């Protein structure tokens, strides 16, 4: 079983610019572990598999959260640290194009459809239970949990938004944008590390190590 | 991956 | 309107290893233009927008097709040129990891669910009508076409596979794997170009130029 | 993007 109520409860329980962005990311990594443990059945998975899932998904999971958080923000994002980062500040820091991708492909789409917190929570749980993650001891178990999440989300959408029959598909179709943006932000982080001017804290550093 | 292991442990 | 019959008709109408792989890709680029013109409403879009969509989607569109083509192939893929490329040959050519991703995240998943040609065609049309593509003159029109495709696919899945209520979601959830794999293959191509040992033909070269 | 333009033209 995978009730959306527990997923929603998980979301509610955890509620230059590049430097400030990296601080927030590190900060939210601690919070993410807490979120994942509150997602039904995650803690019962083998510890090694919990490690694989969080290492595979952390970036996408964190991007989804700050994007939804930014829905009331005009042309900007709200960091978990309380900092509002505007589009102009991103451009003038050399990361304008990727910043705009987040705004147009994620934040704005979440805003235009009024994506709610149960929906965000489900999409994140789906991202968490990624059966393509390399090294898993039982991908079939993870797949099964993913299927349960999206069965519940679909039922939740049919019930809460019956006048929007395409809503469920619309939600799932933000996941390719998220994947792509996650991979681009990670590329940037590796570069910030390489150049060596940007402070990168310990949990963020550990995510950047090889498996 | 010491930090993650430690936090998942509890 | 967006009947799955027309989409299926489009699919049916177009029916070292790195070198052979790049030949096939170039070859299939000509075929892809023909496919797209047979997808309802694509040809009626502004020529500049047709250009944007095909430049944004070509790789994912081509990867989807060769993956489905490879469903009967054990631990390998079938190139459009008629060449079977085995896993061993990919590994010993320095591209083993990405090759295995295609096998496990795409070919094997298509095989285990018996993804049919109507379903492949719809997923590709969805990829084609990507409203996130930069520079589009009317993203809303492209979005509308994407919505029509996935309304029809859902209806097609409910009707043809009524005993599999999760099938539609399962189909859409291969799209993040495809995005990621597309981006990795493109990275490799840019590297093959940089090193300069691999022959890269003209249509493939043109796709590799800036917008 | 000459090749693509030409093929889309017909
Ligand atoms: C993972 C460290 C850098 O992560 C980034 C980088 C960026 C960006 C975002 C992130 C990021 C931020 C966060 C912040 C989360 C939060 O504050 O809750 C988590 C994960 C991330 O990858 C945006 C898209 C805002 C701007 C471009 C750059 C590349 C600077
Ligand atoms: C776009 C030129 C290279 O495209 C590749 C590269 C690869 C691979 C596939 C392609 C590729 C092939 C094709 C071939 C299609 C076809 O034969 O119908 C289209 C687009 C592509 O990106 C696989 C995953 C097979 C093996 C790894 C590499 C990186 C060598």
């Amino acid at each position: 079983d995978m009730p959306v109520e527990r997923i929603l409860e998980a979301e509610l329980a955890v509620e230059d610019p590049v430097t400030n962005i990296c601080q927030a990311a590190d900060k939210q990594l601690f919070t993410l572990v807490e979120w994942a443990k509150r997602i039904p059945h995650f803690s019962e998975l083998p510890l090694d598999d919990q490690v694989i899932l969080l290492r595979a998904g952390w970036n996408e999971l964190l991007i989804a959260s700050f994007s939804h958080r930014s829905i009331a923000v005009k042309d900007g994002i709200l960091l978990a640290t309380g900092l509002h980062v505007h589009r102009n500040s991103a451009h003038s820091a050399g990361v304008g194009a990727i910043f705009d991708r987040v705004l147009t492909e994620l934040v704005s789409k979440m805003r235009d459809m009024q994506m709610d917190k149960t929906e965000l929570g489900c999409l994140r749980a789906i991202v968490l239970f990624n059966p393509d993650s390399k090294g898993l001891s039982n991908p079939a178990e993870v797949e099964a949990l993913r299927e349960k999440v999206y069965a519940s989300l679909e039922a939740y959408c049919k019930h809460k938004y019956p006048e929007q029959p395409g809503r469920f598909a619309k939600l799932l179709l933000r996941l390719p944008a998220l994947r792509s943006i996650g991979l681009k932000c990670l590329e940037h982080l590796f570069f910030f590390k390489l150049i060596g001017d940007t402070p990168i804290d310990t949990f963020l550093m550990e995510m950047l190590e090889a498996p | 991956h010491k930090i993650l292991h430690r936090l998942l442990q509890d």
